[PDB]
Protein backbone atom coordinates (compact mmCIF):
# COMPACT_ATOMS: atom_id res chain seq x y z
CA UNK A 1 0.00 0.00 0.00
CA UNK A 2 1.22 3.48 -0.87
CA UNK A 3 0.16 7.11 -0.90
CA UNK A 4 2.24 9.77 -2.68
CA UNK A 5 1.59 13.50 -2.36
CA UNK A 6 2.61 16.00 -5.01
CA UNK A 7 2.05 19.62 -5.91
CA UNK A 8 3.68 21.42 -3.04
CA UNK A 9 5.85 24.44 -3.55
CA UNK A 10 6.21 28.16 -3.06
CA UNK A 11 3.12 30.27 -3.74
CA UNK A 12 2.32 33.90 -3.17
CA UNK A 13 -0.29 34.89 -0.56
CA UNK A 14 -3.74 34.92 -2.13
CA UNK A 15 -2.59 32.36 -4.68
CA UNK A 16 -3.68 28.81 -5.25
CA UNK A 17 -2.17 25.35 -5.50
CA UNK A 18 -3.55 21.91 -6.30
CA UNK A 19 -2.15 19.02 -4.31
CA UNK A 20 -2.51 15.43 -5.50
CA UNK A 21 -2.45 12.17 -3.53
CA UNK A 22 -1.88 9.11 -5.71
CA UNK A 23 -3.00 5.86 -4.08
CA UNK A 24 -1.85 2.32 -4.78
CA UNK A 25 -2.32 -1.09 -3.24
CA UNK A 26 -5.75 -0.80 -1.62
CA UNK A 27 -9.44 -0.27 -2.40
CA UNK A 28 -9.47 3.49 -2.93
CA UNK A 29 -13.19 3.56 -3.73
CA UNK A 30 -14.21 2.30 -0.28
CA UNK A 31 -11.64 4.21 1.78
CA UNK A 32 -11.79 7.59 3.46
CA UNK A 33 -9.01 9.96 2.37
CA UNK A 34 -7.81 12.71 4.71
CA UNK A 35 -5.50 15.69 4.40
CA UNK A 36 -3.57 16.48 7.60
CA UNK A 37 -1.01 19.27 7.80
CA UNK A 38 1.87 20.20 10.07
CA UNK A 39 3.10 23.78 10.24
CA UNK A 40 6.81 24.19 11.00
CA UNK A 41 7.51 23.19 14.59
CA UNK A 42 3.80 22.69 15.31
CA UNK A 43 1.42 19.68 15.75
CA UNK A 44 -0.84 17.81 13.38
CA UNK A 45 -4.01 19.54 12.14
CA UNK A 46 -6.74 17.86 10.11
CA UNK A 47 -7.76 19.84 7.01
CA UNK A 48 -10.33 17.85 5.04
CA UNK A 49 -11.77 14.42 4.35
CA UNK A 50 -13.55 12.74 1.44
CA UNK A 51 -15.32 9.41 0.92
CA UNK A 52 -14.49 8.63 -2.73
CA UNK A 53 -17.37 6.21 -3.22
CA UNK A 54 -20.01 8.87 -2.53
CA UNK A 55 -18.17 12.16 -3.03
CA UNK A 56 -19.07 13.45 0.43
CA UNK A 57 -16.62 15.92 1.95
CA UNK A 58 -15.79 17.62 5.23
CA UNK A 59 -13.53 20.53 6.17
CA UNK A 60 -11.88 22.25 9.08
CA UNK A 61 -13.30 25.68 9.85
CA UNK A 62 -9.88 27.21 9.13
CA UNK A 63 -10.20 26.24 5.44
CA UNK A 64 -13.92 26.04 4.67
CA UNK A 65 -14.75 27.88 1.46
CA UNK A 66 -11.11 28.18 0.44
CA UNK A 67 -10.16 24.53 0.02
CA UNK A 68 -11.96 21.85 -1.98
CA UNK A 69 -11.17 18.16 -1.58
CA UNK A 70 -12.06 15.85 -4.46
CA UNK A 71 -11.37 12.35 -5.74
CA UNK A 72 -11.20 10.49 -9.04
CA UNK A 73 -11.82 6.78 -8.51
CA UNK A 74 -11.13 6.15 -12.23
CA UNK A 75 -7.47 7.08 -11.43
CA UNK A 76 -7.39 6.20 -7.62
CA UNK A 77 -6.30 9.83 -6.94
CA UNK A 78 -7.41 12.44 -4.41
CA UNK A 79 -6.88 16.18 -4.67
CA UNK A 80 -6.80 19.27 -2.47
CA UNK A 81 -7.49 22.51 -4.33
CA UNK A 82 -6.19 25.29 -2.06
CA UNK A 83 -7.29 28.86 -2.86
CA UNK A 84 -6.91 32.23 -1.10
CA UNK A 85 -3.79 30.96 0.63
CA UNK A 86 -2.54 32.62 3.80
CA UNK A 87 0.83 32.48 5.52
CA UNK A 88 -0.84 30.28 8.17
CA UNK A 89 -1.40 27.62 5.49
CA UNK A 90 2.37 27.06 5.25
CA UNK A 91 2.90 23.44 6.29
CA UNK A 92 3.79 19.94 5.24
CA UNK A 93 0.58 18.41 3.85
CA UNK A 94 0.06 14.66 4.30
CA UNK A 95 -2.53 12.42 2.72
CA UNK A 96 -3.69 9.46 4.81
CA UNK A 97 -6.47 6.87 4.66
CA UNK A 98 -9.04 4.92 6.60
CA UNK A 99 -10.02 1.47 5.43
CA UNK A 100 -13.77 0.99 5.22
CA UNK A 101 -15.71 1.08 7.48
CA UNK A 102 -15.05 4.26 9.54
CA UNK A 103 -16.99 2.74 12.41
CA UNK A 104 -18.50 -0.70 12.89
CA UNK A 105 -20.78 -2.06 15.62
CA UNK A 106 -20.57 -5.43 17.41
CA UNK A 107 -24.11 -6.16 18.70
CA UNK A 108 -24.33 -6.16 22.51
CA UNK A 109 -20.73 -4.87 22.71
CA UNK A 110 -19.39 -1.57 21.38
CA UNK A 111 -18.21 0.42 18.42
CA UNK A 112 -14.91 -0.15 16.63
CA UNK A 113 -13.09 2.63 14.80
CA UNK A 114 -10.68 2.83 11.90
CA UNK A 115 -7.42 4.82 12.09
CA UNK A 116 -4.89 6.29 9.66
CA UNK A 117 -2.75 3.23 8.89
CA UNK A 118 -1.18 4.57 5.67
CA UNK A 119 0.26 8.06 5.21
CA UNK A 120 2.19 9.71 2.44
CA UNK A 121 5.58 11.31 2.92
CA UNK A 122 4.13 14.83 2.81
CA UNK A 123 4.55 17.77 0.45
CA UNK A 124 5.66 21.20 1.65
CA UNK A 125 3.55 24.27 0.86
CA UNK A 126 5.21 27.63 1.56
CA UNK A 127 3.02 30.75 1.34
CA UNK A 128 5.34 33.74 0.92
CA UNK A 129 6.01 36.72 -1.35
CA UNK A 130 9.78 36.17 -1.01
CA UNK A 131 11.65 34.90 -4.04
CA UNK A 132 13.37 31.57 -4.61
CA UNK A 133 17.13 31.64 -4.05
CA UNK A 134 19.54 28.78 -4.65
CA UNK A 135 22.17 27.75 -2.11
CA UNK A 136 25.89 28.42 -2.08
CA UNK A 137 27.87 25.37 -0.93
CA UNK A 138 31.18 25.83 0.89
CA UNK A 139 33.62 23.29 2.29
CA UNK A 140 34.20 22.72 5.99
CA UNK A 141 37.76 21.53 5.43
CA UNK A 142 39.40 18.94 7.72
CA UNK A 143 42.11 20.24 10.02
CA UNK A 144 45.80 19.66 9.34
CA UNK A 145 46.19 19.05 13.08
CA UNK A 146 44.12 15.76 13.04
CA UNK A 147 47.34 13.90 13.75
CA UNK A 148 48.64 10.34 13.90
CA UNK A 149 45.45 8.28 13.84
CA UNK A 150 42.52 9.86 15.64
CA UNK A 151 39.24 11.17 14.23
CA UNK A 152 38.83 14.06 11.79
CA UNK A 153 35.69 15.97 10.87
CA UNK A 154 34.76 17.58 7.57
CA UNK A 155 31.57 18.93 6.08
CA UNK A 156 29.68 21.31 3.85
CA UNK A 157 27.99 24.63 4.67
CA UNK A 158 24.84 25.21 2.56
CA UNK A 159 24.07 28.90 2.76
CA UNK A 160 21.46 31.47 1.82
CA UNK A 161 18.62 29.57 0.16
CA UNK A 162 14.84 29.89 0.03
CA UNK A 163 12.36 28.23 0.39
CA UNK A 164 13.01 25.00 2.25
CA UNK A 165 13.99 22.19 1.84
CA UNK A 166 17.57 21.18 1.08
CA UNK A 167 18.77 17.58 1.30
CA UNK A 168 22.39 16.46 1.66
CA UNK A 169 24.09 13.10 1.07
CA UNK A 170 27.75 12.04 1.16
CA UNK A 171 29.36 10.11 -1.69
CA UNK A 172 25.93 9.79 -3.35
CA UNK A 173 24.58 7.95 -0.31
CA UNK A 174 27.42 5.46 0.08
CA UNK A 175 28.72 7.28 3.18
CA UNK A 176 26.37 7.42 6.18
CA UNK A 177 28.63 6.48 9.10
CA UNK A 178 29.09 9.47 11.35
CA UNK A 179 27.04 11.82 9.14
CA UNK A 180 25.11 14.60 10.86
CA UNK A 181 22.99 16.92 8.73
CA UNK A 182 21.74 19.73 10.92
CA UNK A 183 18.26 21.20 10.81
CA UNK A 184 18.15 24.36 8.75
CA UNK A 185 18.21 27.69 10.58
CA UNK A 186 16.39 30.78 9.43
CA UNK A 187 18.92 33.59 9.35
CA UNK A 188 17.95 37.17 10.22
CA UNK A 189 18.27 37.91 6.49
CA UNK A 190 15.23 35.73 5.78
CA UNK A 191 17.30 33.02 4.06
CA UNK A 192 18.02 29.53 5.37
CA UNK A 193 21.37 27.90 6.05
CA UNK A 194 22.45 24.48 7.23
CA UNK A 195 25.57 22.39 7.62
CA UNK A 196 26.27 18.69 7.14
CA UNK A 197 29.32 17.05 8.73
CA UNK A 198 30.94 13.62 8.82
CA UNK A 199 33.68 12.14 11.00
CA UNK A 200 36.31 9.89 9.40
CA UNK A 201 39.65 8.34 10.38
CA UNK A 202 42.43 10.90 10.28
CA UNK A 203 44.43 8.31 8.35
CA UNK A 204 41.75 8.33 5.63
CA UNK A 205 42.43 11.96 4.72
CA UNK A 206 44.78 12.27 1.76
CA UNK A 207 43.78 8.86 0.37
CA UNK A 208 39.96 9.19 0.38
CA UNK A 209 37.74 11.63 -1.52
CA UNK A 210 34.58 13.02 0.08
CA UNK A 211 31.74 14.57 -1.94
CA UNK A 212 28.75 16.33 -0.42
CA UNK A 213 25.71 16.12 -2.71
CA UNK A 214 23.33 19.02 -2.12
CA UNK A 215 19.82 19.09 -3.68
CA UNK A 216 17.58 22.24 -3.58
CA UNK A 217 14.63 21.21 -5.74
CA UNK A 218 12.83 24.59 -5.47
CA UNK A 219 15.69 26.16 -7.51
CA UNK A 220 16.39 22.99 -9.58
CA UNK A 221 19.87 22.98 -8.04
CA UNK A 222 22.15 19.89 -7.63
CA UNK A 223 25.71 20.66 -6.37
CA UNK A 224 28.35 17.98 -5.82
CA UNK A 225 31.13 19.57 -3.76
CA UNK A 226 34.43 17.81 -3.17
CA UNK A 227 35.72 18.67 0.32
CA UNK A 228 39.51 18.51 0.58
CA UNK A 229 42.20 19.41 3.09
CA UNK A 230 43.32 22.93 2.26
CA UNK A 231 46.81 23.01 0.75
CA UNK B 1 -18.97 21.68 18.96
CA UNK B 2 -15.21 21.26 18.68
CA UNK B 3 -13.74 18.30 20.56
CA UNK B 4 -10.51 19.19 22.34
CA UNK B 5 -7.91 16.49 23.07
CA UNK B 6 -5.74 17.62 26.00
CA UNK B 7 -2.50 15.64 26.02
CA UNK B 8 -0.04 15.53 28.91
CA UNK B 9 2.77 15.89 29.56
CA UNK B 10 3.91 17.99 26.59
CA UNK B 11 7.45 16.65 26.98
CA UNK B 12 9.28 14.07 29.09
CA UNK B 13 12.72 12.52 29.48
CA UNK B 14 12.94 8.87 30.56
CA UNK B 15 15.58 6.15 30.63
CA UNK B 16 15.84 2.96 28.60
CA UNK B 17 13.74 0.34 30.35
CA UNK B 18 11.42 2.83 32.06
CA UNK B 19 7.63 2.63 31.89
CA UNK B 20 6.22 5.76 30.21
CA UNK B 21 2.56 6.80 30.35
CA UNK B 22 1.06 9.54 28.20
CA UNK B 23 -2.49 10.74 28.84
CA UNK B 24 -5.10 12.33 26.59
CA UNK B 25 -8.38 13.78 27.94
CA UNK B 26 -11.23 14.42 25.51
CA UNK B 27 -13.52 17.38 26.23
CA UNK B 28 -16.62 15.26 25.48
CA UNK B 29 -17.32 11.61 24.83
CA UNK B 30 -15.34 10.23 21.84
CA UNK B 31 -16.54 6.60 22.53
CA UNK B 32 -13.39 4.39 21.90
CA UNK B 33 -12.51 6.41 18.70
CA UNK B 34 -8.93 7.22 19.72
CA UNK B 35 -5.75 6.42 17.83
CA UNK B 36 -2.14 6.97 18.85
CA UNK B 37 0.65 7.88 16.40
CA UNK B 38 4.43 8.10 16.69
CA UNK B 39 6.23 10.72 14.60
CA UNK B 40 9.94 11.13 14.04
CA UNK B 41 11.04 14.62 12.93
CA UNK B 42 10.44 15.19 9.24
CA UNK B 43 8.68 11.84 8.70
CA UNK B 44 5.05 10.84 8.45
CA UNK B 45 3.35 9.69 11.66
CA UNK B 46 3.11 5.94 12.18
CA UNK B 47 0.05 4.23 13.67
CA UNK B 48 0.58 2.49 17.02
CA UNK B 49 -2.85 1.94 18.57
CA UNK B 50 -6.34 2.18 17.08
CA UNK B 51 -9.83 2.13 18.58
CA UNK B 52 -8.31 3.07 21.97
CA UNK B 53 -6.63 -0.25 22.72
CA UNK B 54 -5.99 -2.36 19.58
CA UNK B 55 -2.32 -2.83 18.73
CA UNK B 56 -1.62 -2.24 15.06
CA UNK B 57 0.07 -5.07 13.17
CA UNK B 58 3.85 -4.95 13.37
CA UNK B 59 3.98 -2.56 16.34
CA UNK B 60 6.05 -3.92 19.26
CA UNK B 61 4.06 -5.29 22.19
CA UNK B 62 5.64 -2.79 24.58
CA UNK B 63 3.02 -0.30 23.32
CA UNK B 64 -0.48 -0.50 24.80
CA UNK B 65 -3.54 1.71 25.10
CA UNK B 66 -6.43 2.08 27.52
CA UNK B 67 -9.68 4.01 27.91
CA UNK B 68 -11.44 5.17 31.09
CA UNK B 69 -14.42 7.34 30.13
CA UNK B 70 -12.91 10.37 28.39
CA UNK B 71 -9.36 9.64 29.62
CA UNK B 72 -7.04 7.72 27.26
CA UNK B 73 -3.56 6.43 27.95
CA UNK B 74 -0.64 5.25 25.85
CA UNK B 75 1.91 3.19 27.78
CA UNK B 76 5.38 2.12 26.68
CA UNK B 77 6.21 -0.70 29.09
CA UNK B 78 10.00 -0.66 28.56
CA UNK B 79 11.31 2.38 26.71
CA UNK B 80 13.89 1.73 23.99
CA UNK B 81 16.34 4.15 22.31
CA UNK B 82 14.40 4.03 19.03
CA UNK B 83 11.27 5.29 20.86
CA UNK B 84 12.41 8.92 20.76
CA UNK B 85 9.56 10.66 18.94
CA UNK B 86 6.57 12.94 19.33
CA UNK B 87 3.43 10.95 20.15
CA UNK B 88 -0.07 12.18 19.26
CA UNK B 89 -3.57 11.08 20.18
CA UNK B 90 -6.43 11.62 17.72
CA UNK B 91 -10.21 11.23 17.95
CA UNK B 92 -12.64 10.28 15.18
CA UNK B 93 -15.98 9.78 16.93
CA UNK B 94 -18.01 11.98 14.49
CA UNK B 95 -18.50 10.19 11.16
CA UNK B 96 -17.11 12.39 8.36
CA UNK B 97 -16.77 15.07 11.03
CA UNK B 98 -13.78 16.96 12.39
CA UNK B 99 -10.76 14.91 13.37
CA UNK B 100 -8.84 16.47 16.25
CA UNK B 101 -5.39 15.73 17.63
CA UNK B 102 -3.70 16.21 20.95
CA UNK B 103 -0.88 18.75 21.03
CA UNK B 104 1.77 15.99 21.14
CA UNK B 105 4.18 14.61 23.75
CA UNK B 106 7.88 14.83 22.91
CA UNK B 107 9.71 11.85 24.44
CA UNK B 108 13.45 12.13 24.93
CA UNK B 109 15.63 9.19 25.93
CA UNK B 110 17.59 9.92 29.09
CA UNK B 111 21.01 8.28 29.03
CA UNK B 112 24.31 8.72 30.79
CA UNK B 113 26.32 11.90 30.32
CA UNK B 114 28.67 12.04 27.33
CA UNK B 115 31.05 14.90 26.52
CA UNK B 116 31.25 16.35 22.99
CA UNK B 117 34.20 16.06 20.67
CA UNK B 118 34.91 19.57 19.34
CA UNK B 119 36.02 20.75 15.88
CA UNK B 120 36.48 24.23 14.36
CA UNK B 121 36.36 25.16 10.66
CA UNK B 122 37.59 28.39 9.02
CA UNK B 123 35.70 30.15 6.23
CA UNK B 124 36.47 29.06 2.68
CA UNK B 125 38.12 31.29 0.11
CA UNK B 126 35.10 30.67 -2.12
CA UNK B 127 32.80 32.25 0.47
CA UNK B 128 35.08 35.23 1.04
CA UNK B 129 34.53 36.28 -2.60
CA UNK B 130 30.96 37.18 -1.40
CA UNK B 131 32.11 39.47 1.41
CA UNK B 132 31.00 37.35 4.39
CA UNK B 133 32.88 34.82 6.52
CA UNK B 134 31.25 31.91 8.33
CA UNK B 135 33.25 30.17 11.07
CA UNK B 136 31.80 26.86 12.28
CA UNK B 137 32.21 24.97 15.58
CA UNK B 138 30.98 21.34 15.79
CA UNK B 139 30.13 19.56 19.07
CA UNK B 140 29.75 15.87 18.26
CA UNK B 141 27.82 13.09 20.02
CA UNK B 142 27.04 14.45 23.50
CA UNK B 143 24.36 14.16 26.20
CA UNK B 144 22.46 16.02 27.66
CA UNK B 145 21.54 18.59 25.07
CA UNK B 146 22.57 21.63 27.13
CA UNK B 147 25.92 23.10 26.08
CA UNK B 148 27.54 26.53 25.94
CA UNK B 149 29.60 27.72 22.98
CA UNK B 150 31.55 30.95 23.39
CA UNK B 151 33.30 32.45 20.39
CA UNK B 152 36.48 34.48 20.88
CA UNK B 153 38.26 36.57 18.24
CA UNK B 154 41.75 37.64 19.33
CA UNK B 155 40.66 36.52 22.82
CA UNK B 156 37.73 38.99 22.76
CA UNK B 157 34.37 37.40 23.55
CA UNK B 158 31.78 37.59 20.77
CA UNK B 159 28.06 38.09 21.23
CA UNK B 160 25.06 38.38 18.95
CA UNK B 161 26.73 37.14 15.74
CA UNK B 162 26.29 33.37 16.10
CA UNK B 163 23.49 30.87 15.53
CA UNK B 164 23.15 27.26 16.72
CA UNK B 165 21.51 24.15 15.34
CA UNK B 166 21.11 20.83 17.13
CA UNK B 167 20.40 17.44 15.62
CA UNK B 168 17.52 15.32 16.73
CA UNK B 169 18.38 12.71 19.27
CA UNK B 170 20.12 9.72 17.70
CA UNK B 171 17.77 6.74 17.48
CA UNK B 172 20.58 4.33 18.48
CA UNK B 173 22.96 5.99 20.98
CA UNK B 174 20.64 8.78 22.18
CA UNK B 175 23.23 11.54 21.70
CA UNK B 176 23.03 14.99 20.12
CA UNK B 177 25.35 17.01 17.93
CA UNK B 178 25.43 20.78 17.66
CA UNK B 179 26.78 23.37 15.25
CA UNK B 180 27.50 26.99 16.03
CA UNK B 181 28.09 29.37 13.12
CA UNK B 182 29.78 32.73 13.69
CA UNK B 183 29.06 35.19 10.86
CA UNK B 184 31.31 38.21 10.25
CA UNK B 185 32.05 40.47 7.32
CA UNK B 186 35.17 39.63 5.31
CA UNK B 187 36.71 42.98 6.26
CA UNK B 188 36.20 42.36 9.98
CA UNK B 189 37.44 38.78 9.54
CA UNK B 190 40.67 40.10 8.01
CA UNK B 191 41.21 42.46 10.96
CA UNK B 192 41.92 39.60 13.44
CA UNK B 193 44.11 36.51 13.81
CA UNK B 194 42.95 33.97 16.41
CA UNK B 195 39.48 32.42 16.06
CA UNK B 196 38.43 30.17 18.93
CA UNK B 197 35.38 28.34 20.16
CA UNK B 198 35.21 27.43 23.85
CA UNK B 199 32.77 24.67 24.78
CA UNK B 200 31.30 24.12 28.23
CA UNK B 201 29.45 20.85 28.81
CA UNK B 202 28.77 18.90 31.99
CA UNK B 203 30.57 15.82 30.63
CA UNK B 204 33.87 17.70 30.40
CA UNK B 205 36.23 18.23 33.35
CA UNK B 206 36.79 21.86 32.17
CA UNK B 207 35.88 23.83 29.04
CA UNK B 208 37.52 22.72 25.78
CA UNK B 209 38.82 25.28 23.29
CA UNK B 210 39.56 24.73 19.61
CA UNK B 211 41.15 27.48 17.54
CA UNK B 212 42.85 28.42 14.29
CA UNK B 213 44.94 31.36 13.10
CA UNK B 214 43.60 33.08 9.98
CA UNK B 215 45.82 31.95 7.13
Amino acid sequence: VQLVESGGGLVQPGGSLRLSCAASGFNFYSSYIHWVRQAPGKGLEWVASISPYSGSTSYADSVKGRFTISADTSKNTAYLQMNSLRAEDTAVYYCARYSWPWVSYKPYYGLHFSAMDYWGQGTLVTVSSASTKGPSVFPLAPSSKSTSGGTAALGCLVKDYFPEPVTVSWNSGALTSGVHTFPAVLQSSGLYSLSSVVTVPSSSLGTQTYICNVNHKPSNTKVDKKVEPKS
Amino acid sequence: SDIQMTQSPSSLSASVGDRVTITCRASQSVSSAVAWYQQKPGKAPKLLIYSASSLYSGVPSRFSGSRSGTDFTLTISSLQPEDFATYYCQQSVSYMGPLTFGQGTKVEIKRTVAAPSVFIFPPSDSQLKSGTASVVCLLNNFYPREAKVQWKVDNALQSGNSQESVTEQDSKDSTYSLSSTLTLSKADYEKHKVYACEVTHQGLSSPVTKSFNRG
